[PDB]
């Protein structure tokens, strides 16, 4: 049949995009360490990812943890169990919210701007011109920003789960009265290092990788003209959305199930 | 290009090794399979545990509410390592607290006397069972 | 002082974009309705927005309603209250996720379509040899992919629940042996037709005329430069995302407080 | 051709979408309208139903507390298809389970023996009646 | 240009408006101030409402204990619908369900007989007051 | 400029009255510090609450059970507008809802008398003290 | 030099996030066993406390069933600031609220009369040991 050929065609071309991606990351990563001219290169790119997201991360902390806490107000509230509100509203946080929303806001701040830099070099041939000059393009461009992106997806979490949870208190103890004393400790034994602290930073880990790897692979094998950056720009938010939102899954299954 | 086809092939089998490594550590020992028919066990579903003194030791694979007399037909799982409960042993179904799940109190009540009671080995039955319990006709007993 | 100076000078030139950006949408919405000229127009533009969204939109609405169903079986388990299971799940995506996540992935998707397609039309001329032919590039350009952006954004978020329903379900009854009949039955004596229903509209038609308005403005305002495409492309993302997040909790005090 | 073609599925699919909301997720009629006063009607609402036996046969509309004696005057919404209430009938507020939501109890007096005693039409009021409880005066009741 | 900051003016204005009028609608009526001191409000906080035999007049705006004696003084706001409430009329405190949150009854005490008692207004004390209940001392006292 | 000025002026007004009207919105003390010793306090923590007829006047920042007599030793922190405490008074620890969450109750049990009963002041410790109710031996005392 | 101050800034950040979790919203010693073999054990997990009078002394490893006999077999982790605890003592499995965790009552036999009884440090065992609760012995126990 003239469809299941052309179907094998675009599942050929599939297994050789997956086989691209892997040569780009183990070709940027593994030989000749060089910490010494690498150190000022990891300083910029982590200006460029982490000091520049950091408005959309703080911003949308305070408000997802004041929507939590005025909607986890009037639930418990019923039930004459609202000096539990810190309990749910930092567990809900160090779960599924602070690793994911925080990595969709990554995605689309961060991982749309490392796309467009990259073709963007790509087409105005400073990669082509660096392998003339005998520097490897893929130590010296690609691998700063693996390591700017995979440092600080987890230091945003932490930054977005600590804003959040004053945003949280700031609804519950502040407008609605609720004790503070009750309200902080009830939220301290519930909360433990392993269950809780320790399964964030797995979570934000594992969203750093994938997302920074999405982020420069469709970058470097981006289509160099105008129109061919502003896809690839496009399909690095669709990818990453769909890999931590599956990811997710995954990981609570595992962690919590 | 010879190699991005075999570097692709070995990632995306290594992605759904991890996936089903995953998956199978989230969803072994031995045991043995018991059986036990109550009149009511309301509220006892598939894989909910079999507890000595507290401590989890068995499960439960299917209800199957028996034809031709309509009792229920518990299919238990016992851990291979406490052979040693007799068949005087005593089945109960308790409530994990005051809200909790449901679950199976396997009270190994042994007498071992001067007569040689035997092991409960795999296929036998329980015949104590008491039942599980409603509270609609107990507070009709006591307030009438 | 030379830094009140300097922060006047910014907060001048804040009130004229603001005031660029109202002259843009009334120019664009107001005048000869055009109803046979423009009807081609929109269902082309309803193609780019709405239909190559779909998949953004089914698959992540899937995974979030599965997630709830585990995260929130694992909860209401300790209370033997797990065959409310479903009217959670349904009212935890009526309010704060059905509207909030799928105007958040619009905007990242179908946002920045929109604005890298203007920023394209200036950067190769074709806005202004629209005015050459006396054809009003704002009535015709613009408006066709605002009612494209109003009109998709309400469907994709009834699309977004209707799954996410479903993969709760596939959770609570399939996987954990919830009753069904139970399930279901609770969840139809607690979603309301005006608190639940007509809510979930108001926020969606809300983030709709906001996400689309803020997409459109900045590639009609971007500097027609392949650098100043990709920089206003990422701009929207973050106004987008932080103008949904922000009107969800003043919809939400209002609501439901 | 082929870009209405996909508008047309995508407009289908959010009609299947919303037909799934409406009915499987979320589930007017000439009604005619009674009057009852209770002493104490405590987390009874506006659109809660009526039932008689356990089935839904009426809402409530606008309980709006009477002047001049200041007790809680409840009026109904009865539905057309059950006209034939005697009005030796009785009312009370009960509490679904033990959390649930507050609805009315309406009982019927099945009687009709003589007097052609009348049948609830338009206006009419309800005598017997019953008011809700308060939990202080159950254990103001219990133990004094 | 002379264009661009005025429309920026009045849409930045109109948006700020919009978002005042939100924000008030979300966070009148001329009402009169009442003063009651008990022994015991465990649970009343500020903004709990007061209560008709359940329909909702009053408010509570700060409960500020009392020096000099140790008792609490709660602030009333009853409505200025409601103005023939005499001053035999009791307060309670109630807890709205099984697990509610609190609420003050306020038991009007219908006496007008030829007595010639007033009705109150604005800055007058209700003397009877029960108390909320504790719940540690009846299981104390009846139990032992 | 000259208008910019005033632009960056009329900006840093309206910047720091919105930081004036939200944090003087949302409403240091002194202290002093008592103590006492119990028998069981079980559910109480640091910073629970101090209460006098449901009024919140202190907090908890200690408990620490003492060495060589087991016992746990309370240190509380009145505010210093309460300085009018005899030393008369009882302290109970009470419930406040489920889950634990226990909370101090401070009866003002004030006489005055002859003899002259003196005033708690920083330092003192309060004897009577009652304890914690368990629950577990109520049912005992139901049952045995 | 601007790129730098600010990386700084951004990592100054984090450390203050991460220690505002880690303290206010999360909160090695060495210490020494203690043995008890309960007869139901209903709730209890590894890492729950032990408490003398409210107060945690210690945690809960080592739950695992004994052989031979099929008791459950609890061994603690008290710590070496209480070293005088007599081996007259108790022990008991209690709930902490109504709904809330499991704990261990450690109730210390406070006499050291004569014969000089021992202090429990490492490998010793408790005999008193009560039980923990079921909810179906208690009705069991009320209405037979
Ligand atoms: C004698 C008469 C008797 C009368 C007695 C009558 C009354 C008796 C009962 C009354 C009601 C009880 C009130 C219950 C109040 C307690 C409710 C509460 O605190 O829930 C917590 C919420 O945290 C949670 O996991 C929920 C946390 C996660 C929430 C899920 C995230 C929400 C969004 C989804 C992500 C989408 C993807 C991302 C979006 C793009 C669970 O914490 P927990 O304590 O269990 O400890 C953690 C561990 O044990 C796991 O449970
Ligand atoms: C592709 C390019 C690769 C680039 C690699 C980038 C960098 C890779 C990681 C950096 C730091 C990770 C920070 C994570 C901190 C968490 C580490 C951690 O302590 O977690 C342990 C488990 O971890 C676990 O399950 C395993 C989970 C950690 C893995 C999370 C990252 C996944 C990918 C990692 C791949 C490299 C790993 C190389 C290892 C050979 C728990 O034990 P713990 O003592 O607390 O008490 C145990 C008690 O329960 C009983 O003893
Ligand atoms: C320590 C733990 C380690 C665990 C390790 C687990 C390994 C997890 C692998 C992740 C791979 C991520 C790679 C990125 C794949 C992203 C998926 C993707 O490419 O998107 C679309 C396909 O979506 C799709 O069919 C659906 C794609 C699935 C999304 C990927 C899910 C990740 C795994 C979750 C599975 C849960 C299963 C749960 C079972 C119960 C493409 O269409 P489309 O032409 O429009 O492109 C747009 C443009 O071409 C428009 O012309
Ligand atoms: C005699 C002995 C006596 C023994 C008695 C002992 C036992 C007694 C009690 C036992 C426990 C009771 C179990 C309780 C089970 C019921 C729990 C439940 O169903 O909660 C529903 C959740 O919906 C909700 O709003 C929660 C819905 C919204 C959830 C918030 C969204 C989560 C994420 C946040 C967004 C982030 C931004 C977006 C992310 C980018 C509330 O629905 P509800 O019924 O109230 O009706 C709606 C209306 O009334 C408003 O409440
Ligand atoms: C800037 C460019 C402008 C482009 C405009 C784009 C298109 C604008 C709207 C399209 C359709 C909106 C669909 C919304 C459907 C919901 C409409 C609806 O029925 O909701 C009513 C309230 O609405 C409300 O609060 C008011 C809420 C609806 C507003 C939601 C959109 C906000 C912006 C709208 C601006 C134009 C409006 C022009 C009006 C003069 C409730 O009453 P209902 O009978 O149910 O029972 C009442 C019962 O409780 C007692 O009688
Ligand atoms: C029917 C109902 C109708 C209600 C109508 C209500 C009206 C609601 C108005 C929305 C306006 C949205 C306009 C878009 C404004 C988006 C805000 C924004 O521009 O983002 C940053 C400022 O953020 C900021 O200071 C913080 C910006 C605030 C975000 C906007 C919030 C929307 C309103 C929510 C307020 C809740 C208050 C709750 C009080 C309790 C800009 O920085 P930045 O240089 O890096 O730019 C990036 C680039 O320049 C990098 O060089
Ligand atoms: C720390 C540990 C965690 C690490 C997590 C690792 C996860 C991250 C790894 C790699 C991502 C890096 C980027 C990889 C490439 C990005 C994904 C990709 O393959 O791209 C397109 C997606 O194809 C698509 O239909 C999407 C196709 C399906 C995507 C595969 C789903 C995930 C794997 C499930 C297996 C399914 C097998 C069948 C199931 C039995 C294919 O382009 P296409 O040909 O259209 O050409 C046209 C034009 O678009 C580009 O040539
Ligand atoms: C509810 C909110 C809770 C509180 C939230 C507080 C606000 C958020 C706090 C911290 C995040 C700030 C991150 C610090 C970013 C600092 C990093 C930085 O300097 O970035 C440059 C500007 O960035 C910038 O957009 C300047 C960032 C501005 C930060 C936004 C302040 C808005 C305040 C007025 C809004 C009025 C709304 C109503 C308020 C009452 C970008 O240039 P670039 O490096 O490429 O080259 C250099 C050369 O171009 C810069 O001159
Ligand atoms: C259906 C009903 C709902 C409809 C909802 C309507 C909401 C949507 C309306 C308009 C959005 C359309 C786009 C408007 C413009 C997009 C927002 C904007 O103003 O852009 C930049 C943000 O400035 C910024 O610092 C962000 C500045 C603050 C943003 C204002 C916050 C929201 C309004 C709170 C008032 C604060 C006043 C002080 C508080 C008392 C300013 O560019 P800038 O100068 O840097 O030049 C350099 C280069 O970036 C472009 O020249
Ligand atoms: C858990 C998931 C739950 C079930 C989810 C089911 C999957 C999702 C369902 C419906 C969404 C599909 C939307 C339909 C989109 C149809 C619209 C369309 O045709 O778009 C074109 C292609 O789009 C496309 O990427 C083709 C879209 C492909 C859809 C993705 C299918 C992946 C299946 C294999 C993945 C293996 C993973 C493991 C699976 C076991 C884009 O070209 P364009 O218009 O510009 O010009 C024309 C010319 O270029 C097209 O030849
Ligand atoms: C993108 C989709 C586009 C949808 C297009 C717009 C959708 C529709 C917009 C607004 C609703 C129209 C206003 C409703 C008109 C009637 C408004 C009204 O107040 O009348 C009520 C009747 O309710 C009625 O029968 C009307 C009720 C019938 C149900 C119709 C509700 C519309 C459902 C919304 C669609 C959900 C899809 C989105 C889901 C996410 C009477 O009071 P109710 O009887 O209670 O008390 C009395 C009782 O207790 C016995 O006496
Ligand atoms: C981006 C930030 C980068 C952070 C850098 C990495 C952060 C750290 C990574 C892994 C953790 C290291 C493994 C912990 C080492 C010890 C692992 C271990 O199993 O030992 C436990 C001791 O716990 C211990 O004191 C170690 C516990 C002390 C607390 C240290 C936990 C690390 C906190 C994580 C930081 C949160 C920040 C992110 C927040 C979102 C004994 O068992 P536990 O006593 O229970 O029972 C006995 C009891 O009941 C009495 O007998």
């Amino acid at each position: 049949l003239n469809a299941l050929a052309s179907l094998g065609h675009k599942g050929i071309k599939t297994l050789r995009t997956f086989g691209r991606a892997g040569l780009m990351l183990f070709n940027a990563l593994v030989g000749k360490p060089e910490f010494r001219k690498h150190a000022p290169l990891l300083v910029r790119q982590l200006y460029n990812v982490g000091v520049l997201s950091m408005l959309i991360i703080v911003v949308s902390g305070v408000f997802i943890g004041m929507v939590l806490g005025l909607q986890g107000y009037l639930v418990l509230t019923t039930y004459s169990a609202e000096t539990s509100l810190g309990m749910l509203v930092a567990l809900s946080l160090l779960r599924e919210l602070g690793p994911v929303v925080a990595a969709l806001l990554f995605a689309g701040r961060a991982g749309s701007a490392l796309t467009a830099e990259i073709g963007l070099m790509r087409a105005t041939e400073q990669l082509s011109s660096m392998e003339m000059m005998a520097v490897d393009p893929l130590r010296r461009v690609i691998s700063p920003r693996f390591w700017a992106g995979v440092i600080s997806l987890p230091l945003l979490t932490v930054i977005f789960v600590a804003v959040g949870i004053w945003g949280g208190s700031l609804v519950g103890v502040s407008w609605k009265g609720i004790d503070s004393g009750f309200f902080w400790s009830a939220m301290q034994n519930a909360v433990d290092w392993r269950m809780d602290l320790v399964n964030c930073l797995i979570k934000s880990v594992v969203f750093a990788i994938t997302v920074t790897w999405i982020s420069l692979f469709n970058g470097y094998d981006a289509i160099p003209t105008s129109a061919g950056i502003s896809r690839a720009t496009t399909r690095t938010v669709v990818h990453s959305s769909l890999a931590v939102l599956g990811l997710d899954f995954v990981l609570t299954a595992l962690m919590f199930g | 290009k010879k190699n991005e086809i075999w570097v692709g092939i070995f990632l995306l089998a290594a992605l759904l090794a991890a996936l089903f490594v995953c998956l199978k550590a989230a969803n072994t020992e031995p045991t043995y399979t018991l059986y036990a028919t109550f009149d009511n066990i309301g509220g006892l579903k598939a894989r909910s545990p079999v507890s000595i003194g507290g401590v989890v030791v068995g499960r439960v694979a299917d209800i199957t509410l028996d034809p031709k007399t309509y009792l229920p037909r518990v299919t238990l799982e016992i851990e291979q390592r406490y052979n040693h409960i007799p068949d005087t042993s005593s089945l109960s179904i308790r409530t994990s607290g005051l809200l909790g799940e449901q679950y199976l109190a396997l009270n190994v009540g042994f007498e071992d006397p001067e007569l040689g009671t035997a092991i409960l080995k795999d296929g036998d039955t329980i015949q104590d069972t008491k039942s599980a319990m409603v509270l609609e006709d107990l507070i009709g007993q006591f307030l009438y």
